RNA sequence: GCGACCCCAGGUCAGGCGGGACUACCCGCUGAGUUUAAGCAUAUAAAUAAGCGGAGGAGAAGAAACUUACAAGGAUUCCCCUAGUAACGGCGAGCGAACCGGGAGCAGCCCAGCUUGAGAAUCGGGCGGCUGUGCCGUCCGAAUUGUAGUCUGGAGAGGCGU
RNA sequence: CGAGGCGCCUCAACGAGUCGGGUUGUUUGGGAAUGCAGCCCAAAUCGGGCGGUAGACUCCGUCCAAGGCUAAAU
RNA sequence: UCCGACUUUGUGAA
């Protein structure tokens, strides 16, 4: 038969983010890379990093 | 997103939240704005007074740009004057057309300092307020 | 230059001279078939402006078409539908009589290509047009840089796609700006453009 | 309809699903347009990639009265006043617009000046080794002739903002700007009646 | 040929731009009898004669019914402006014939 | 009777052109109803489906008998905006564009008309030659009821000089 | 290895059963009528077509139909 | 299908 609600190609695939909010997210993700505790929490092995 | 929809919380419940008596049918009441004068009259009268009927005269080929008159109030005029120009001031002269404005309106308080305003149009109170501060108006086109 | 005298005379269709000459010609066309090859345009001055030249490869045909409207060809005047669509007799064909004449000529002469046509006569039941056609296989046409365009494959059967002068008339392309903007590139192209639901990927 | 909503107007009663236009080819359209711009640039190596020179015009209608932009081409009168034959202008990178006319002097002069600035920047290559033509350039000028990108002659939109400092005289005040606007409006609406009485 | 008063309202109501005279264009001479086209038209007129509705206008003008002539020309040509022009031509033909 | 032409006829005459196929896109015609209006006839469905034709690698459109009302713009096409707006509509249900502005991409040309008369200066075919998508020669024909050239409104012809 | 451009000065030809008008049908957002079509009437050259309310008059702005071709962006 | 107008539709006598 036919699927209940056949998947159409005009689904919303791409999502808009405000440019300002994207820049805030990058700046927040950039600063997290400098505190070593959050880097270890992500699983990186940095015990011998000067 | 499907994981947060309430239909997922209604799995196992027979009627899917639509009742056993007054079920979910196709179009009880009609389609769209049907019956807006017959069985939806109270809804149309209560929430949309004015909906039916005809008032006013028609305008064939009404171009929007003919009625384009952006406006600015006096209470905002001094924000267009830069700091160093206010320090130098004699009165600064502002052509509000260079900021995208046609008519000057008179809401708010002007500071007690002279200012010259160039505009195509202006109201009577805005002109009275500008003159009371020691300023002047120049009509431009 | 004698063409101006001929052109000015043909503007006076209600003079005694033109009425007599047209009446004898109208009788003779009535005794001929509806599609007849003629050795020479009847109105040479009118043919010059429409592109005809006195060269090997240009041929002229006289076409007779019936006058009046388009009766709905349904089996007894019986329509199965709503009363807005129940009319039979007072309906009108969307193409003019000039394009019908040159379209009959194109179907009859598949080896030739229609240049255009001009009006010739009418009495009450028939209208007469002379259609100019080009033999795009003749070297005289193939070597003339002013008619070379007709030899290209994109100009096949232009009378059937509404591309002659008569076709531009009924397509609404004999005017510009507002009152005619819905006809460009075509009415169906305009309608399809206004039906589109544009679903951008960033919406 | 059940609550305090807007009156719905959904234009979806036809077969709208056979006329859906998606944009999944948008990044591919950007690349195809970019590729053709690079091919066109190589096809005309020293010629500017931005096309022929354009004039300066005022946008029409009262909403855009005060903005300037690029036109279609230069008027036949502007080209004559700058000394450029109208047949030569397209061949050396200048657009021609025989439809446009010059109604005011200032619009015309700024376009004539634009052509003169262009002619001082244009370097013309001879159509042969021998420079028998008159408008050609010296070998030194041709020896260093690159390709410019973007708008080599920009157009300024709108009058630049400039707050001046002036002394408010005694005639600057008591001008009665609102009264002037109202009397001029009255003079407009009384013109027909005034002309009727004058004729009688 | 007139500059506007810069006021944004009123009789002129516009920006001032120090207008200039527009030069003549070839299309300024459209619809102008030059010569040898009047000659050809005039010669064909005497060869062809007049349409019967034109004669009906001429006989109306002979008896002084100038308003009835305009209504007949309006009936035939369909437009008041064309009727005015056609009556004037008919009157000039009588005027020329008067001499 | 010999002739000139006009119109027409017949040719397995010499050389050539056409018909059908394909469906995504494109051009032309023809043309419903289910449906919605909580009934239904105008309206809607829809200038859609079906039906009959015509092309191409794109097609169609295209260089103002255009807009506007401005300090005015300046072919076509497509996108955004205009705008669910002006308008239309048992003014109900519903329907519904364009101008300005911003982009992509830009390109304008050819004829007929008066315009050889100190010379049809034009074109096709047969045959021969060659340096061969053509060129030349010769002989026939087309064409004066007009081939070539000049000219197209932005002009242009003619007159006088770089 | 003549023609064109430009400066100056008397002719200057431009498309007809077509435009346009009436009516009838259809179509449009186009409303005293958006396009198209049939039929009837039927042009002009100090003229013709437009300026989104039918009409007349006076000014103003703007174009020049009824022949043909035309890449690119799609 | 009947009926009228225009068109086909011209010419000359009282
Ligand atoms: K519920
Ligand atoms: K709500
Ligand atoms: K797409
Ligand atoms: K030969
Ligand atoms: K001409
Ligand atoms: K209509
Ligand atoms: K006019
Ligand atoms: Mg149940
Ligand atoms: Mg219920
Ligand atoms: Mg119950
Ligand atoms: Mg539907
Ligand atoms: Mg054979
Ligand atoms: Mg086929
Ligand atoms: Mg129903
Ligand atoms: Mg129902
Ligand atoms: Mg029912
Ligand atoms: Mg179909
Ligand atoms: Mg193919
Ligand atoms: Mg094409
Ligand atoms: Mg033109
Ligand atoms: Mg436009
Ligand atoms: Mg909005
Ligand atoms: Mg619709
Ligand atoms: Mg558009
Ligand atoms: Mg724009
Ligand atoms: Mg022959
Ligand atoms: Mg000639
Ligand atoms: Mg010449
Ligand atoms: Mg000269
Ligand atoms: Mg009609
Ligand atoms: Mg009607
Ligand atoms: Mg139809
Ligand atoms: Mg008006
Ligand atoms: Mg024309
Ligand atoms: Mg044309
Ligand atoms: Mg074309
Ligand atoms: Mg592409």
């Amino acid at each position: 038969g036919r699927m209940f609600a056949p998947t159409k190609t005009w689904r919303k695939w791409h999502r808009r983010v405000n440019v300002h909010l994207r820049r805030v997210a990058v700046a927040s993700a950039l600063a997290a890379t400098s505190v070593p505790s959050l880097v270890l929490a992500r699983g990186h092995r940095i015990e011998t990093v000067p | 997103t499907t994981r947060f929809k309430k239909n997922r919380k209604k799995r196992g419940h027979v009627s899917a939240g639509h009742g056993r008596v007054g079920k979910h049918r196709k179009h009880p009441g009609g389609r769209g704005n049907a019956g807006g004068m017959h069985h939806h009259r109270i809804l149309f009268d209560k929430y949309h007074p004015g909906y039916f009927g005809k008032v006013g005269m028609r305008y064939f080929h009404k171009l929007s740009n003919r009625f384009y008159t952006p406006t600015v109030n006096v209470e905002r005029l001094w924000s267009m004057v830069p700091s160093e120009k206010a320090a130098e001031a004699k009165a600064p002269v502002v052509d509000v057309s260079q900021f995208g404005y046609f008519k000057v309106l008179g809401k708010g308080m002007l500071p007690e300092k002279p200012i010259v305003v160039k505009a195509k149009l202006i109201s009577k109170i805005a002109e009275k307020k500008i003159k009371a501060a020691g300023g002047a108006v120049v009509l431009v086109a | 230059g004698a063409y101006k005298f001929v052109s000015e005379l043909w503007r006076r269709k209600q003079s005694d001279v033109m009425r007599f000459v047209q009446r004898v010609r109208c009788w003779e066309y009535r005794q001929q078939p509806a599609i007849v090859r003629i050795t020479r345009p009847t109105r040479p001055d009118r043919a010059r402006r429409l592109g005809f030249k006195a060269k090997q490869g240009y041929v002229v045909y006289r076409i007779r078409v019936r006058r009046g409207g388009r009766k709905r060809p349904v089996p007894k005047g019986i329509v199965y539908g709503k009363p807005k669509h129940q009319g039979i007799t007072q309906l009108k064909f969307q193409r003019n009589k000039r394009s019908v004449a040159e379209e009959r000529a194109g179907r009859r002469l598949g080896g030739l290509r229609v240049l255009n046509s001009y009006w010739v006569n009418e009495d009450s039941t028939y209208k007469y047009f002379e259609v100019i056609l080009v033999d795009v296989a003749h070297s005289a046409v193939r070597n003339d840089p002013r008619i070379n365009w007709l030899c290209k494959p994109v100009h096949k059967h232009r009378e059937l796609r509404g591309l002659t002068s008569a076709g531009k008339k009924f397509r609404g392309l004999r005017g510009k700006g507002h009152r005619h903007h819905k006809n460009r590139p075509s009415r169906r192209a305009t309608w399809k453009r206004n039906q589109t639901v544009s679903l951008r990927r960033y919406r | 309809v059940k609550h305090n909503n807007v009156i719905p107007n959904g234009h979806f009663k036809k077969h709208w699903q056979n006329y859906v236009k998606t944009w999944f080819n948008q990044p591919a359209r950007k690349q195809r347009r970019r590729i053709a711009r690079q091919k066109n640039a190589v096809k005309i190596f020293p010629r500017p990639t931005s096309g022929p020179l354009r004039p300066i015009v005022q946008c029409q209608t009262r909403k855009y009265n005060m903005k300037a932009r690029a036109g279609r081409g230069f008027t036949l009168e502007e080209l004559k006043s700058a000394g450029i034959p109208k047949k030569l202008a397209p061949t050396i990178g200048i657009s021609v617009d025989h439809r446009r006319k010059n109604r005011s002097l200032e619009g015309m002069q700024s376009n004539i000046q634009r052509l003169k600035t262009y002619k001082a920047k244009l370097v013309i290559f001879p159509r042969r080794a021998r420079k028998v033509k008159a408008g050609d350039s010296t070998p030194e000028e041709l020896a260093n002739a690159t390709q410019v990108q973007g708008d080599y002659m920009p157009i300024a939109r709108g009058e630049k903002r400039s707050v001046e400092v002036v002394k408010v005289t005694e005639e600057m005040k008591e001008f009665k700007a609102y009264g002037k606007l109202r009397v001029e409006r009255m003079n407009q609406r009384q013109l027909g009646a005034r002309q009727k009485k004058a004729a009688e | 040929s007139q500059p506007k008063s810069g006021l944004f309202v009123g009789i002129n109501k516009g920006h001032v731009v120090t207008k200039r005279e527009l030069p003549p264009r070839p299309s300024d001479r459209k619809g102008k009898g030059t010569k040898r086209v009047h000659f050809v038209r005039n010669l064909i007129r005497e060869v062809a004669g007049f349409a019967p509705y034109e004669k009906r206008i001429t006989e109306l003008l002979k008896v002084g019914k100038d308003k009835r002539a305009l209504k007949v020309a309006k009936r035939k040509l369909g437009t008041h402006k064309r009727a005015k022009k056609k009556r004037e031509e008919m009157s000039s033909v009588l005027r020329k014939m008067r001499s």
